[PDB]
């Protein structure tokens, strides 16, 4: 049954072989609601598909473990754990029990995780510079959207640097909230006209008669949760109709009261009123004559992030314009994005903001929708840089994979006993990573494999190789011959992603080998 | 039953393709042979594609023509049956695709005949006479790759010049300008006294024998000398006169002017004493096999018994031979007889050197298969470069020729020239090479070289680039050593064309 | 698996095969039966493909590029779908030999980079050189009308086509601003151009034959509510406890309607437009006051009246403000079309117009209606876009030529891919000859002869079968079509070939 | 790829049967015949021959076993299993890894050269002139048979046979013959029923069982003269002597004829002092011409004087085994005596296998250890040279090391121990310690072979890996199988 369970996983394994890498294939997902979507990330595909088979549930639950704590490695945990079961087939047919196979991977896992600390090349200084963020974000954009890697590099790195404050050697105060970076898309135009602005972006239209405010800095903003209406009594206070004589007093009564309430509020100096609920017809006409911008925000989630930016606080009541709770904004205007004029929120060189929004433009919404998921995964890659050894990095694109194979085979001969068979098969399972990039790129697999081992195996006067550790697995697409160095384009995967993906894929692979029988009964 | 319409057109394609798949893996020297299993249960293993088509069972008429196609190739050229079938198989696939284009097959047949007549004239600019015979040698790569499987292949670099330099001397003319190389030439004498570095080339006849007399000088009559080859000894003959019978033949040799006497059974001491005063060098225990080849070159005749009817004599220098000079150099622990400068020889002798007698036998058979491939190709004075240069050159020439019509056949000529790309394609499959790289770069080098050709002005030529499957790189086939005569390529494309026409001419099949 | 990619290619061929005969103005049309049972016949590929609603996922990709083709450009929706699927048809034998689809998809964008730079070299900017304002619109109008039944009557049609685009802003032009109403009966050469909007003459009620046909400066008013007393369908139930109150309520309902009637009388609006039918009480009262009223006005027809005189519709007759009224230059109801039709003419502020057509059958006029739309799109893109290239296969044959020579200079697998890309471009001129009935074997071979002599302007003559120049045939296309088509076809081809698995969830 | 799978499957199915036929502890195979009979023999030659075959690759492996039997006496199943395991290890590399078959063929040819070099390094020389040392070698094919009691006498008969036809010569002038020996024609022996093995002697010459015409004859002559002619003796009384007069011109001491001899010719040749032999077979006359040189001539008048009767030891007609014999003692003929014909038939095949072991020692003093010692010693060196070999051929080169470990693992499966546990332990003994540590058949635990020498001649190991590469590459070259005549 273990062999039969691998065959079912092998069908799922081949699905991820065409996923990882910039040359991979995308799969169309047709939802039961009549919506056709397509995405590169395999973790989204597992959510729309119903998982049943128990050996498949192990890799799916391990995939959700990769979604938290990081945004990269969704295809890494699936391909690595899937190959460990394929190389274990030779041990099962040989007659070796699956118990010692699991024990062999546990000994090789501790030797692998310990070597990753000594294989580090550079370390991120956490300078939060625009050029420093281009090294981490550029390889993350790759393998998802092709051709936008160089275009989206300057857009994502500039928006993240605005959220990240200026600090050094301080790990006590947490930062980098997930919702602080919002990605919106507008149909039409292209990515060349996209810029990076500090503030929230609203897609609602300026229903008020004031399209844009003045150029004076520090405009007060009043966030009102209670809708605009005549002041009522907290106890009962239900308006009832009796005779036609009282009908004239209802319209004339609310006309003077609403005009008097907005009067004193507008006289406090606040030029912007944010109403989280519906706005009345009579109350809208009064604020338009006083030069007050009316902005409705029905979403309660957008009002929470605004408190940390402008400084305003939502008031559950109406008619109490407290100046201590008012915020400040330099410029509030209405710009036309993609043909539609929407009121935006921004500031210049003041009142530092922890929340930013990226404005994107594109002709085709299909590929543009995947850009939002690619940037959201790129934002989560910034989380990989933390105080507990977050700045450590390793060369990617198959450079570390093949180089680690030669170091594992050295530990195999040094460890006596039956563990030698498990150590050798553990290093061979890493050959799926270079073959994945070589097969999806159209290059000959038999040509690339010997050229890799020839670069990683050299004769030097010493036990530590010096000159070139940077030889990777290159996607050529060129005419004749030659490759590129990892340090040239700075395309690599961080250590926090690789160390976490291998540790989870190792336990997930040994978990499938533990269950040799399934039993289903009525609950 | 009855088969008619487009059903028989698609049926002949599947029938021909299934038969052609057998010879697709046998193309080229890197190809892989296949096994033929009969109903009895026996089998055979051979790399010859002609014997496979003869023992292959074909139940369809489309493949039956391909069976008889190998008979026309063997009875004329005798080689190349594998490449002819592949060409005829691709022409049927390209012609079948034109059915959906509403193109009538008669013009397709006519379009192939017009392109076939112009293809012969296109080869004339390709084919050339023997070149690079001074200053370099293009035949050294043939013996190096053929003997690379033997120990001699290591030293074959120096040994290659021995065969090439002697190959120009062995040319002759038999009857009405044949210009053919003798098969029985290049005498073989194997001895190991020292390291193989001492191997030398002897441009003449080397006979293994001794002088047998130390009183006479080893160099006599440098201007001209007559060699008399004999079988029966000059020793006293038994069943009283017995010694006087062979003594009379001694005076006939002296009066004939023979300075060198060759006897198979030897010479007695009494006859040798008379040879000292006459300065005639006798030889004992001659080799009877070498006397037949020397007598034909010197104009002599092997004589088992000396007589006419009732008489005995040499017929006054009739059976005697002719040679310019006979001198014996010091061979450094070897003793032979050098014969050079005869009337007409067109032959030579090569002494083999090796580690032991087993190595000398392997080096003897290596030169047999090496020189054979060289002499069979050079036997004809018109050759073309191989390795895919014939099929690749016609693709460029017929590309611009399609503009001469500009009505219908332009689409057929383009498919006819592109159909020749299957030969280099499948050739690199068995060589573990990518068919989308070497074949693609093969056309780029030939197309750029023909741009300045018709203008009669060029800076650099850079033409005649083939496919080298051993090292996987583009090199000149002329220097690589791959050559085929023109008569083999003309009959190959002519037979492959007529084989595909006979299939396209069938619109109906009656099966009883 | 590899069989899923091939199966997705053949699925796009069936959709592409239907759109092949629709390429060209003389090509065949697709007959689609909607679920609503309404039958529509048109040669425009946009509306056609939108009615398929194919469940297959790769077929939706051709719909997305068709909407962008109709939005940003508006012309060439048929050719962009054929070219996007043609690259997958020629790449079918390439996948069987073991060549990965990635290098095939990457090789397409390599030729596009050379094609974009080629369009700029073939783009010629010319406006006032060897032409004028009227001669530019007159010579280009007879080209789209060629090979049609209107070619003999095209002399009168070009004069109306030039004045159609001159009545609108030259900076912003829209084909929807010119309306076309099919009028059965009458000669085809008696049609005229109208600046305003016309009605359908739906009035079945007595009182006709009395009306002046010429107004000086009438006032136009739009009313959103109907005014009637006793209709021809419903009734009124009046039940009271008094006998003398029966006639009082009947007279009361007459006074409530007469209220809103005399309010318009005080305003003095000669034209009354309402989306609801008007009873016989208002039509009889407005006869003595010389006030015209039109009931059951279409929604799309009344919306164009707002942009015509600059007025607006009001709910009641009480609060109507003076700026809601409007006045035209002349109001005339003629007998054109064997029926009396009222229409507005001479509106200086009108942002829309209507072009009336006549003919013996409505289906024949529909063929002329779609033919006039092709001439409008040419003028629409000739104003904003100053780059004009030779169309009708001229530029298409030039792109394939130069790419064949670039393959010999590019080593590697890209030689056969670019050569196959240029070979796949031959489907556009082929299908144009196969639709009209020309021989694809001879013409495509005879065209490649002079095409290599250095002249890049050789097109395909659509009138008489022969090789020729579209510059003399006055066949022009904007440069935006060639740029948007190559970008949409490459993106659609690379998207389908990149899908190795079709996942469909049911529930 | 369908034909490549059938070539590996057919070769693996045939080798799977003899997996239990390897070793002295090897299991037994029971074949089911269509009749009521069965075969209990574990010999791979008698098993696979009676098994019906279908795929042509099975017939190719049968001819490989017949070739090895003519060369070496043992190790028949070793070559077949080794050749079948190579195709099994290359199965995932040919399909899953998508490796070109010629690359695998070029890798097997490169690995074959390195495999022969490793065997020569681990091989040790032995003295070929020691008679006591050759007894412990041949003993591997002696014991567990009826000939173990006569092993002392069997070694004297086997060694003296191969030492007769061999010639030891060498120099840098005429080359090295490499000790050319022909067992078939020259060492062919004739067995005489009855008697005792102790009385069996090794005679050098041609043996004749025909009697003598007269009891009184000279038993030895200084310079004998032997004449060979097929013409009978009879009237073609003076004409009978006239035909013998031309024979007596050279004064022959021996006269051999194919047909009978008349009584008239016996009296004329009696006074001439010559020996007369009749009813001599024609096939035996061809062997006499090699040890003598007398040319068979039809007419007695054409007899040449060039031939002589030299190298003839004795004319003794003395009766041996109650039957009159004729003793003519690069050729020899051994006269064997046994308790019955069934005993002599067992000695026949045992004598050929005994000489095959002694011959391979004479081709070279280098000896190689058996029982998986040489198999594991090469696999360790193949893994070290694999990491230093660049190119795509590195991956199929490692498949040979896995095939070298199949032979010792095969004996472990029949030994009863864990094949996985004993493989890693035995592999570590070759890396650290020496290569002489094998596997014991009696016990089944890893022990050193120094106690009981398992060493075998290298010639058995040479042709083992040699023909295994040629047999494996032959099936990989055939990509299609068709039916036709």
């Amino acid at each position: 049954q273990i062999i039969k369970s691998i065959a079912a996983i092998r069908e799922l394994h081949q699905m991820c072989l065409t996923s990882m890498g910039p040359c991979g294939r995308n799969k169309i997902i047709v939802n039961h609601l009549g919506k056709i979507i397509i995405t590169n990330d395999a973790a989204t595909m597992l959510r729309e598909l119903d998982i049943v088979h128990p050996a498949v549930k192990v890799l799916v639950m391990a995939t959700e473990q990769q979604k938290i704590d990081m945004g990269d490695g969704t295809n890494l945990v699936m391909i690595l754990a899937g190959e460990l079961l394929n190389v274990s087939e030779k041990l099962i047919s040989m007659g070796l029990s699956a118990v010692e196979i699991i024990q062999g991977y546990n000994m090789a896992r501790k030797f692998t995780l310990k070597e990753l600390d000594e294989m580090v090349v550079g370390e991120i200084t956490d300078k939060n510079d625009k050029n420093e963020l281009l090294k981490m974000i550029k390889p993350v954009i790759s393998s998802k959207k092709y051709g936008s890697e160089d275009i989206l590099s300057e857009l994502v790195s500039e928006a993240v640097s605005h959220v990240l404050p200026v600090a050094q050697q301080a790990g006590e105060i947490p930062y980098f909230n997930v919702d602080s970076i919002r990605v919106v898309k507008i149909m039409g135009g292209s990515l060349s006209n996209s810029t990076v602005i500090k503030g929230m972006v609203f897609n609602r239209e300026p229903e008020g008669h004031v399209k844009s405010l003045s150029e004076d800095k520090k405009h007060k903003v009043a966030v009102f949760t209670c809708p605009l209406d005549i002041a009522n009594t907290e106890t009962k206070g239900t308006v009832l109709l009796h005779n036609a004589q009282e009908m004239l007093d209802f319209s004339k009564g609310e006309e003077k009261q609403i005009d008097a309430m907005m009067k004193e509020i507008a006289d406090m100096g606040v030029e912007c009123i944010v109403a989280g609920a519906g706005v009345g017809e009579l109350a809208l006409h009064y604020l338009n004559r006083y030069g007050i911008l009316v902005l409705k925000v029905p979403s309660k989630f957008e009002l929470r992030r605004l408190c940390r930016v402008c400084g305003a606080t939502p008031l559950p009541r109406l008619g109490a314009p407290t100046p201590e709770e008012l915020g400040l904004v330099e410029t509030v205007k209405t710009m036309e994005i993609g043909g539609d004029r929407v009121t935006v929120f921004k500031q210049e060189q003041g009142e530092i903001s922890r929340t930013s929004t990226i404005i994107l433009r594109g002709a085709t919404q299909n590929n543009l929708d995947d850009i939002e998921r690619a940037i959201d995964d790129g934002v989560a890659a910034v989380k990989g840089l933390m105080k507990p050894s977050g700045g450590k990095l390793l060369p990617g694109a198959g450079a570390t994979e093949i180089e680690l194979i030669s170091r594992i085979t050295k530990y195999g001969e040094r460890t006596p006993g039956l563990l030698q068979l498990a150590i050798k098969q553990f290093a061979v399972a890493f050959e799926v990573v270079p073959r994945t990039l070589a097969e999806t790129a159209g290059l000959d697999v038999n040509e690339v494999l010997p050229n890799l081992y020839a670069a990683h195996n050299v004769t030097e006067p010493g036990a530590v190789k010096t000159d070139h550790l940077y030889k990777g697995v290159d996607i050529d697409g060129e005419s004749d011959e030659g490759v590129k160095d990892i340090r040239e384009e700075n395309i690599y995967d961080m250590l926090a992603t690789k160390k976490f993906a291998i540790n989870v894929a190792t336990e997930a692979a040994t978990t499938v080998l533990s269950i040799d029988q399934i039993i289903m009964a009525k609950k | 039953e009855k088969i008619s319409g487009d059903d028989i057109r698609n049926q002949n394609v599947l029938a021909t393709m299934a038969v052609a798949n057998v010879v697709k893996s046998s193309l080229g020297p890197v190809g892989l042979d296949k096994m033929l299993v009969d109903d009895i249960g026996d089998f055979t293993v051979t790399n010859d594609g002609a014997t496979i088509l003869s023992l292959l069972d074909v139940q369809h008429p489309a493949g039956k023509i391909l069976v008889e196609l190998a008979q026309q190739q063997d009875r004329e050229i005798g080689d190349g049956t594998t490449s002819v079938v592949i060409i005829a198989s691709e022409l049927l696939k390209r012609a079948n695709e034109l059915v959906k284009n509403k193109i009538h097959p008669t013009t397709i047949i006519t379009g192939f005949r017009v392109a076939l007549r112009e293809a012969i004239r296109f080869i004339n600019e390709v084919l050339s006479t023997s070149v690079d015979t001074l200053g370099k040698e293009t035949l050294i790569n043939i013996a190096k790759t053929s003997m690379s499987s033997k120990i001699i292949g290591a030293d074959s670099d120096f040994f290659s010049n021995m065969v090439v330099d002697a190959l120009l001397a062995v040319k002759t003319q038999n009857s009405k300008g044949e210009i053919k190389y003798p098969v029985k030439a290049v005498n073989v004498l194997k001895a190991h006294g020292k390291s193989a570095t001492e191997s030398l080339l002897v441009p003449g006849y080397a006979l293994n024998c001794t002088v047998a007399s130390q009183a006479m000088p080893k160099r006599i009559a440098g201007g001209n000398v007559k060699i008399a080859c004999l079988d029966l000894n000059l020793q006293k003959a038994r069943m009283i006169r017995e010694a006087g019978i062979v003594l009379e033949r001694v005076k006939k040799i002296i009066d004939a002017g023979a300075q060198v006497v060759l006897t198979t059974k030897g010479i007695d001491d009494l006859c040798l004493k008379e040879f000292v005063e006459a300065k005639i060098m006798g030889v004992r225990r001659c080799k009877k096999e070498d006397l037949r080849r020397i007598a034909r070159a010197t104009g002599a005749t092997l004589v088992s018994s000396m007589s006419n009817l009732e008489g005995e004599e040499t017929f006054e220098s009739s059976y005697l031979g002719l040679c310019d000079e006979v001198v014996q150099a010091k061979f450094s622990d070897d003793e032979c007889i050098l014969i050079k400068g005869t009337s007409k020889h067109s032959s030579s002798s090569i002494i083999l050197r090796g580690a032991n007698d087993y190595s000398l036998d392997e080096m003897e058979r290596s030169l047999h298969d090496s020189l054979s491939v060289v002499k069979r190709t050079l036997e004809s004075g018109n050759v073309v470069p191989g390795g895919g240069c014939v099929e690749a050159a016609l693709n460029i020439y017929l590309d611009n020729f399609a503009t001469t019509v500009g009505s219908r056949e332009q689409l057929a000529i383009a498919e006819f020239a592109a159909a020749l790309l299957i030969i280099p394609k499948t050739l690199a499959v068995n060589a573990a090479k990518d068919s989308s790289e070497l074949v693609a770069k093969l056309r780029s080098y030939h197309a750029a070289s023909q741009m300045a050709k018709p203008e009669d002005v060029k800076r650099r030529s850079y033409r005649n680039y083939g496919l080298d499957l051993i090292r996987g790189k583009i090199v000149d086939e002329i220097h690589a050593g791959v050559l085929e005569p023109t008569i083999s390529k003309v009959k190959s494309l002519k037979s492959a064309l007529e084989a595909c026409v006979a299939i396209l001419r069938i619109d109906t099949m009656i099966t009883v | 698996g590899k069989g899923q990619i091939i199966s997705n290619i053949n699925a796009c061929v069936a959709v592409q095969e239907a759109l092949k005969p629709t390429l060209g103005p003389l090509g065949s049309d697709i007959l689609i039966v909607t679920s609503n049972q309404k039958t529509t016949i048109s040669n425009d590929g946009a509306t056609i493909l939108k009615l398929l609603d194919v469940v297959h996922p790769a077929a939706k990709t051709l719909v997305d590029i068709s909407r962008a083709q109709d939005a940003e450009v508006g012309d060439g929706t048929t050719s962009v779908t054929i070219l996007a699927g043609e690259l997958m048809k020629e790449a079918k034998p390439f996948l069987e030999e073991g060549i990965s689809s990635h290098l095939i998809m990457k090789g397409y964008r390599k030729a596009v980079s050379l094609a974009v730079e080629k369009i700029n070299e073939l783009a010629v900017d010319i406006t006032s050189e060897k032409s004028s304002g009227r001669e530019l619109l007159e010579r280009c109008a007879r080209t789209a009308m060629s090979s049609k039944l209107i070619h003999n009557n095209a002399d009168f049609f070009v004069k109306m086509c030039v004045d159609a685009v001159l009545s609108l802003d030259r900076n912003d032009l829209d084909d929807k601003l010119i309306g076309i109403k099919k009028i059965p009966g009458g000669a085809m050469e008696e049609s005229l151009f109208i600046n305003g909007v016309a009605f359908k003459k739906t009035f079945s009620y007595a009182g006709f034959e009395q009306q002046p046909k010429k107004f000086n400066n009438p006032k136009i008013l739009s009313l959103n509510v109907e005014l009637e007393l006793k209709a021809e369908k419903d009734n009124a139930e009046v039940r009271v406890e008094h006998v003398e109150d029966y006639q009082a309520i009947v007279d009361a309902e007459w006074q409530l309607i007469f209220e809103k009637l005399r309010q318009v009388e005080e305003t003095g609006a000669n034209i009354v437009l309402s989306k609801l039918p008007i009873g016989d009480l208002a039509t009889q009262f407005f006869a003595d006051r010389n006030i015209f009223c039109a009931g059951r006005v279409s929604a799309d027809d009344m919306n164009r009246v707002i942009q015509a005189v600059g007025g607006s519709i009001q709910s009641t007759t009480s609060d109507i403000k003076p700026e809601h009224l409007g006045t035209c230059a002349l109001f005339e109801e003629m007998q054109i079309g064997s029926e009396r039709y009222n229409l507005f003419q001479g509106c200086p502020q009108a942002k829309t117009c209507t072009l009336l057509l006549r003919g013996g059958a409505e289906q024949v006029i529909a063929e002329v209606e779609r033919s006039l739309h092709d001439a409008i799109m040419i003028v629409k893109r000739a104003l904003q876009n100053k780059l004009i290239v030779a169309g009708g296969g001229a530029t298409e044959m030039e792109v394939s030529k130069c790419l064949r020579d670039y393959s010999k200079t590019i080593a590697g697998k890209q030689q056969m891919i670019i050569n196959a890309f240029a070979k796949a471009l031959e489907v556009i001129p082929r299908q144009l000859c196969e639709n009209a009935g020309f021989d694809a074997i001879e013409i495509l071979n005879k065209l490649r002869l002079a095409h290599s002599k250095g002249e890049k302007w050789y097109g395909v003559v659509f009138e008489t079968e022969n090789i020729g120049d579209n510059f003399a045939k006055f066949v022009w296309e904007p440069a935006l079509v060639k740029i948007n088509a190559l970008n949409s076809a490459t993106e659609a081809t690379n998207l389908i070939l990149s899908v190795d698995e079709t996942i469909t969830n049911k529930g | 790829r369908q034909a490549q799978i059938s070539n590996i499957t057919a070769a693996k199915a045939v080798a799977d049967v003899i997996r239990t036929c390897l070793g002295p502890k090897a299991m037994l195979k029971m074949l089911l015949d269509p009749m009521g009979g069965l075969v209990l023999t574990n010999d791979g030659h008698a098993i696979l021959r009676e098994i019906d075959v279908a795929h042509p690759a099975a017939k190719s492996m049968l001819e490989l076993s017949r070739t090895q039997d003519e060369e070496v006496g043992d190790g028949t199943t070793t070559v077949i299993i080794l050749a079948g395991e190579i195709l099994a290890q290359c199965a995932p590399y040919l399909i899953e890894k998508n490796i070109h078959p010629v690359i695998i063929i070029q890798a097997l040819k490169k690995a074959l050269t390195d495999a022969l070099e490793v065997i020569k390094q681990v091989s040790k020389p032995v003295d070929v002139e020691n008679d006591a040392a050759m007894k412990k070698l041949i003993q591997a094919s002696i014991g567990t048979k009826y000939v173990i009691h006569w092993s002392e006498k069997m070694c004297e008969l086997a060694l003296d046979a191969v030492k007769t036809v061999r010639k030891d010569l060498g120099q840098t002038v005429e080359g090295e013959p490499n000790f050319e020996i022909d067992i078939k024609r020259y060492v062919r022996v004739e067995k005489i029923p009855g008697g005792d093995v102790l009385d069996s002697r090794v005679l050098k010459g041609v043996l004749l069982n025909k009697d003598v015409v007269h009891p009184k004859m000279s038993r030895h002559i200084e310079n004998p003269r032997v004449v060979l002619l097929d013409c009978p003796l009879e009237y073609k009384e003076e004409q009978v002597q006239l035909m013998c007069e031309q024979i007596l011109a050279v004064r022959p001491t021996l006269v051999i004829t194919e047909k009978g001899v008349s009584d008239l010719a016996q009296h004329y040749l009696l006074k001439g002092g010559c020996s007369v032999l009749r009813r001599v077979k024609k096939s035996d006359n061809n062997r006499i011409a090699r040890v003598t040189g007398a040319t068979i001539v039809n007419r007695v008048e054409d007899l040449k004087e060039s031939d002589v009767g030299t190298n003839c030891g004795l004319f003794k007609v003395e009766m041996i085994g109650d039957e009159y014999f004729s003793f003519l003692d690069k050729a020899c003929t051994i006269m064997l005596r046994g308790g019955s014909k069934d005993i002599l038939n067992e000695i026949d095949r045992n004598l050929q296998d005994a000489m095959a072991v002694a011959r391979n020692v004479m081709l070279s003093p280098s000896l190689s250890p058996g029982g998986g010692a040489t198999e594991m010693a090469v696999s360790v060196k193949l893994a070290e040279k694999a990491k230093q070999l660049e190119g795509i051929q590195q991956w199929p080169y490692q498949a040979v090391a896995d095939a070298m470990e199949c032979i010792p693992r095969t004996l472990i499966q029949n030994a009863g121990g864990d094949p996985i546990r004993l493989l890693s332990q035995l592999r570590a003994k070759h890396a650290q310690g020496n290569f002489t540590t094998g596997i014991d058949g009696d016990k089944g635990k890893i022990v050193d072979m120094v106690s009981y020498g398992i060493w075998e001649p290298e010639v058995i190991k040479q042709q083992s890996v040699k023909t295994a590469i040629e047999s494996a590459c032959l099936l990989l070259r055939v990509d299609d199988i068709v039916s036709g005549v």
